[PDB]
RNA sequence: AAGCUUGAGUCUCGUAGAGGGGGGUAGAAUUCCAGGUGUAGCGGUGAAAUGCGUAGAGAUCUGGAGGAAUACCGGUGGCGAAGGCGGCCCCCUGGACGAAGACUGACGCUCAGGUGCGAAAGCGUGGGGAGCAAACAGGAUUAGAUACCCUGGUAGUCCACGCCGUAAACGAUGUCGACUUGGAGGUUGUGCCCUUGAGGCGUGGCUUCCGGAGCUAACGCGUUAAGUCGACCGCCUGGGGA
RNA sequence: AAAAUGUUCU
C-alpha cells in the first residue's frame, strides 16, 4: 500500500463544492481500508500562467496512502469533473504528515 | 526578458538594461541554434569540442 | 485475429480470415431475429434502382438497440454474435429486469461486462449518454443527430466519433470521414469505438466471396456499348471523355450534396 | 576467471621485480609454495611467507641485486591451455643452465637440473630467468 | 556554495516555490548548477521540483504569460 | 522485483530454515517464482526487449542452477522441479 | 568421493539514474482554419527571382484544430549489453551500486553452430501527417548546374503490429580474471569525525583528462592499457579484381 | 555570389 501525493486545482467559482469532494475523496480512500495523511486546502492561488482560460484556481494539496485500484478511480473521477482542473497524483517514499 | 522604466530613469540606460537581460536569457544564441537543423551527432561533437576548449 | 489462408486452392490464395473466437457459436437469441429478404437492389417498381446487389445469402435480422431507452437498468453482456446485417459485431445484453437486446459490440467490451444507459450511467465503453454528458475529448459510437431517434453516426466495425466542443447545446463532432458536425447535446452516444476493426483487413480473396456478401459483378461503362453507358464503344479501348456515371453526371470529383436543410449543422467537410 | 594461478603468481612477481616492490602477495596454494620454495633454493626471491588459516596469503620477499631485479624473466612454459611436459632427456634448459625450468616432477617440484640428475622429468612449470 | 546540501534535505520540495524561484531566473528559465553552486543531484531534484510546479502553475514556464 | 513477504515465503518453503536463503533450491525457486510474474507482463507487453532480457538472464542463471544440483544430488532435483512443475 | 570460502550467485536495507514497455497529461513554439485591427509590401538571398500579397498579404491581437518535438535544467553529467534512451505524472518492469551481516558452496569464465536484441534508411497493412524533407517542380547560380542558395514540395520522418539486420553499429581497441608508480578532476554510494562552518580523514562503484614505468612503426596507450600475464572465442595473410 | 582544367616520359 504505497503513498500518494495528490495536488489538484479547482474551478474558483465551484470553491464551494471543493469541501464536499475532498470528503467525497477521504470516503472513497477509507472505503477500501486506506489512510489520508495530511489534508491542506491552500484555497484561491493566483496562477503564473492561466490554465484553460482563468488566473485563480483553488488548490487543494492531499497526502495518501491507498491502494492502486482507489488512485486509478480518483485519476479517473479528476478527468472526468471539470470543475477540477489539473490534478498531480505523485508517489511518495513516507507518510510525509509534516505541512508545507 | 520582460522591462519596465522606473520613475526617474533614461532611456539609454533602460535599453542597456534590456539588452543586458537578454544576454543573460540567451535569446538571440537560442534563436541562432534554431535557426537551422543541428544533427544530434553534430551537436554532440561540438558538445565535445567546447569541452575540450574548456579544458585549458 | 487476421489468419492468411494457405493458398491450397487458387481462391483461397489470397483469403485473409478475420476469426474472432469469442463470437457465440450457435444459433442467435430468437426473439431478436426478424425476416430481412433480400430486394436485388430493386423497388417497388421493380426496376434496378442500385445496381450490384443480389444472390447473397440468406440473412435474418438483429433487431439491434440503437435507440438506448432502458435508462438506469444496468446490463451485464451475456455474449458476443456475429451480425450478417453490419460489419459490427453485437452484444447480446442482458438488463437486471429481464429484458435482452443486442447492441453494437464497442472494443473492448466482452461477456461479463456490464452496461448503462442514461444520465446516470457512468463513462465507461458500452455506456450510453447524452452528449452534454459525455467529456469532450472522448471518442464515442452509435451517435443520434436527432435526440430519441437512434444512433445514426459510427456504426462500422471500428468506427467511432471525437466529440471535439460542447458550445452551448450543440456538441462538435468531429465524424470518421473528417466532417465536423453540430449535434444537439440532448443526443445520446454510445461510449467507446464500435468494436470489430480488424474487419478491414479481411479480404475476400475470390468473386465468390463478393457474390456471397450480396455483390453481383460490376461491369465498366468502358466494356459497354454507347446506348448504355456514356464510356461505351471504341474499337479497341477508347475512353475519350471525362468520368461520368451511367447518366452521366461526372464522378471524379463532382460534389453531389445539395441538402441545404442541414448545411447549418456541417461545421467543415471532410477533406 | 582465475583459470591459472601459478601463471597469475609468476606475473605478479614479474610485475614487483618491474615496480621495485619489496615484497608481492597473494593467494597460496600447494603448488605455488611448492613453486617458491624451489626459487628460493635456486637464488631468485629472498623468502615466501604463507601467512592465514582459511585464506592462506603467500608472500614473497624479491630480491633487487644492484638496483635491478634478479629475476631477469619469468614465463609460465605450461599454462592451462597449453601443458608443456618434458621426458628427462626432453628437458629444458633455461640461458644454457643459467637460469631454472621449475618443473613439477612425481618426485615433487624442483628445478630441471635436479629432475635430470634423478632421471625423471614433468610438467614444465616455468622457466625462471 | 550549496545551499540544499547544507540544510540536510532527503527531495526538494516543488511545493516550496519560495526556494525554487530563487533557483529559476527572471524569465522563467532553471538557472544552472555551475551559476547557482548546486550539487548535481539536488540540481536534477530542483530541476525536477521548478518542472512540477510550471506543471500546476505555481512557477511560470516562461515569463509571457 | 519481487516482494519481500513472497521471497520470506519461497525461503521458507524450500530452504532448510529460515536463514537458509543460498541455497540453490531456494534460489532456482525464487528466480522460477519471479519468472512466473513477469511472464504475464511479458504478454501484456512484447516489445519490453530490455526488461525481457533481464528475465532471459534469470531464466539462464535458473538452468544453471538446476544443472548444479543434478550433478551434485539427482533426487532432490527432481522433488524440486515437481514441486516447482519445471518441465524439465 | 568428501570438503572449504576468497570466485560466482541468493537474501536484508537503502541508493542514483534520459534503463525498457504501457498509459495519461503540460507549456512554449511552428502550421492551418475562423474572426478582428490595419495597408503595401511581405518573403527570400550574396544579389535576385520563383512564391505569397490590394480578392487585403506580411505585421498585429482573439478563438479553435491538429501533429511533432520537449527550451532552460543539460554537465567529456547519468543510465543502458550494444543500438540507444531527455517535459512532467502514473501503472507494469529490467539491471547497476553501496552498507553491513547471513546463506549456497566453484554453481565459474569463454563460446563454433544456434537464439535474441540491433541507429538510420528501406520495405509490408492500417492509422496519422504540424514541422522538416529524398524524389519532383519552378527560380537562381553556372560555361553547363541533373548540385550547393532560394521558393515550394511528395515518399519518408510520427504511431500501431510485422519484416529488414546493416552503419565510421567506433574507444576504428572481443569477453572475463589477476597484477604494476601517480596526479587532477566528474559522478554516485557508504564508515568514521567537536559538521565548533560551506569542511577533515578514509573506503567502494562507474567515469573524463593528463601523465610514469613499460609497450608501440611512430602516433600514442598508459591502473578503464595499446603495460605485465592467464582462459576462451572472433578475425587477418600484398593491392586491385572484390 | 561565381574562379573548370593542365598531353606523355624525365
Ligand atoms: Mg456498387
Ligand atoms: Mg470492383
Ligand atoms: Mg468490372
Ligand atoms: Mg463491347
Ligand atoms: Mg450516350
Ligand atoms: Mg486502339
Ligand atoms: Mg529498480
Ligand atoms: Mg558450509
Ligand atoms: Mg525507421
Ligand atoms: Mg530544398
Ligand atoms: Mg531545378
Ligand atoms: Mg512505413
Ligand atoms: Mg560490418
Ligand atoms: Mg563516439
Ligand atoms: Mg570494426
Ligand atoms: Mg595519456
Amino acid at each position: 500500500m504505497r503513498h500518494y501525493e495528490i495536488v489538484f486545482m479547482v474551478h474558483p467559482d465551484q470553491s464551494e463544492q471543493v469541501p464536499g469532494m475532498i470528503e467525497r475523496y477521504t470516503a472513497a480512500i477509507t472505503g477500501a481500508e486506506g489512510k489520508i495523511h495530511r489534508l491542506e486546502d491552500w484555497g484561491r492561488r493566483q496562477l503564473a500562467y492561466p490554465i484553460n482560460k482563468l488566473h485563480k484556481a483553488h488548490y487543494v494539496l492531499m497526502n495518501v496512502e491507498a491502494p492502486q485500484e482507489v488512485i486509478d478511480e480518483l485519476e479517473t473521477t479528476f478527468r472526468f469533473n471539470d470543475a477540477v482542473i489539473r490534478s498531480m497524483v505523485m508517489r511518495t517514499k513516507h507518510a510525509v504528515t509534516e505541512a508545507s | 526578458p520582460v522591462i519596465k522604466v522606473r520613475e526617474n530613469e533614461p532611456f539609454d540606460v533602460a535599453l542597456r538594461r534590456f539588452k543586458r537581460s537578454c544576454e543573460k536569457a540567451g535569446v538571440l544564441a537560442e534563436v541562432r541554434r534554431r535557426e537551422f537543423y543541428e544533427k544530434p551527432t553534430t551537436e554532440r561533437k561540438r558538445a565535445k569540442a567546447s569541452a575540450v576548449k574548456r579544458h585549458a | 485475429a487476421v489468419v492468411k489462408c494457405k493458398p491450397t486452392s487458387p481462391g483461397r490464395r489470397h483469403v485473409v480470415k478475420v476469426v474472432n473466437p469469442e463470437l457465440h457459436k450457435g444459433k442467435p437469441f430468437a426473439p431478436l431475429l426478424e425476416k430481412n429478404s433480400k430486394s436485388g437492389g430493386r423497388n417497388n417498381n421493380g426496376r434496378i434502382t442500385t445496381r450490384h446487389i443480389g444472390g447473397g445469402h440468406k440473412q435474418a435480422y438483429r433487431i439491434v438497440d440503437f435507440k438506448r431507452n432502458k435508462d438506469g437498468i444496468p446490463a451485464v453482456v451475456e455474449r458476443l454474435e456475429y451480425d450478417p446485417n453490419r460489419s459490427a459485431n453485437i452484444a447480446l445484453v442482458l438488463y437486471k429486469d429481464g429484458e435482452r437486446r443486442y447492441i453494437l459490440a464497442p472494443k473492448g467490451l466482452k461477456a461479463g461486462d456490464q452496461i448503462q444507459s442514461g444520465v446516470d450511467a457512468a463513462i465507461k465503453p458500452g455506456n450510453t449518454l447524452p452528449m452534454r454528458n459525455i467529456p469532450v475529448g472522448s471518442t464515442v459510437h452509435n451517435v443520434e443527430m436527432k435526440p430519441g431517434k437512434g444512433g445514426q453516426l459510427a456504426r462500422s466495425a471500428g468506427t467511432y466519433v471525437q466529440i471535439v466542443a460542447r458550445d452551448g447545446a450543440y456538441v462538435t463532432l468531429r465524424l470518421r470521414s473528417g466532417e465536423m458536425r453540430k449535434v444537439e447535446a440532448d443526443c445520446r452516444a454510445t461510449l467507446g469505438e464500435v468494436g470489430n476493426a480488424e474487419h478491414m483487413l479481411r479480404v475476400l480473396g475470390k468473386a465468390g466471396a463478393a457474390r456471397w456478401r450480396g455483390v453481383r459483378p460490376t461491369v465498366r461503362g468502358t466494356a459497354m456499348n454507347p446506348v448504355d453507358h456514356p464510356h461505351g464503344g471504341g474499337e479497341g479501348r477508347n475512353f475519350g471523355k471525362h468520368p461520368v456515371t451511367p447518366w452521366g453526371v461526372q464522378t471524379k470529383g463532382k460534389k453531389t450534396r445539395s441538402n441545404k436543410r442541414t448545411d447549418k449543422f456541417i461545421v467543415r467537410r471532410r477533406s | 576467471s582465475m583459470q591459472d594461478p601459478i601463471a597469475d603468481m609468476l606475473t605478479r612477481i614479474r610485475n614487483g621485480q618491474a615496480a621495485n616492490k619489496a615484497a608481492v602477495t597473494m593467494p597460496s596454494s600447494k603448488l605455488k609454495v611448492a613453486i617458491a620454495n624451489v626459487l628460493k633454493e635456486e637464488g631468485f626471491i629472498e623468502d615466501f611467507k604463507v601467512e592465514g588459516d582459511t585464506k592462506p596469503e603467500l608472500e614473497l620477499t624479491l630480491k633487487y641485486f644492484q638496483g635491478k631485479a634478479v629475476v631477469e624473466s619469468i614465463q609460465r612454459v605450461s599454462r592451462p591451455g597449453l601443458r608443456i611436459y618434458k621426458r628427462k632427456d626432453e628437458l629444458p634448459k633455461v640461458m644454457a643452465g643459467l637460469g631454472i625450468a621449475v618443473v613439477s616432477t612425481s618426485k615433487g617440484v624442483m628445478t630441471d637440473r635436479a629432475a635430470r640428475q634423478a632421471g625423471l622429468g614433468g610438467e614444465i612449470i616455468c622457466y625462471v630467468a | 556554495f550549496c545551499r540544499f546540501t547544507e540544510e540536510g534535505v532527503q527531495e526538494i520540495d516543488y511545493k516550496d516555490i519560495a526556494t525554487l524561484k530563487n533557483y529559476i531566473t527572471e524569465s522563467g528559465k532553471i538557472v544552472p548548477s555551475r551559476i547557482t553552486g548546486t550539487r548535481a543531484k539536488y540540481q536534477r531534484q530542483l530541476a525536477r521540483a521548478i518542472k512540477r510546479a510550471r506543471y500546476l502553475s505555481l512557477l511560470p514556464y516562461t515569463d509571457r504569460h | 522485483s519481487l516482494s519481500t513477504e513472497a521471497t520470506a515465503k519461497i525461503v521458507s518453503e524450500f530452504g532448510r530454515d529460515a536463514n537458509d536463503t543460498g541455497s540453490t533450491e531456494v534460489q532456482v525457486a525464487l528466480l522460477t517464482a519471479q519468472i512466473n510474474h513477469l511472464q504475464g507482463h511479458f504478454a501484456e507487453h512484447k516489445k519490453d526487449h530490455h526488461s525481457r532480457r533481464g528475465l532471459l538472464r534469470m531464466v539462464s542463471q535458473r538452468r544453471k542452477l538446476l544443472d548444479y544440483l543434478k550433478r551434485k544430488d539427482v533426487a532432490r532435483y527432481t522433488q524440486l522441479i515437481e514441486r516447482l512443475g519445471l518441465r524439465r
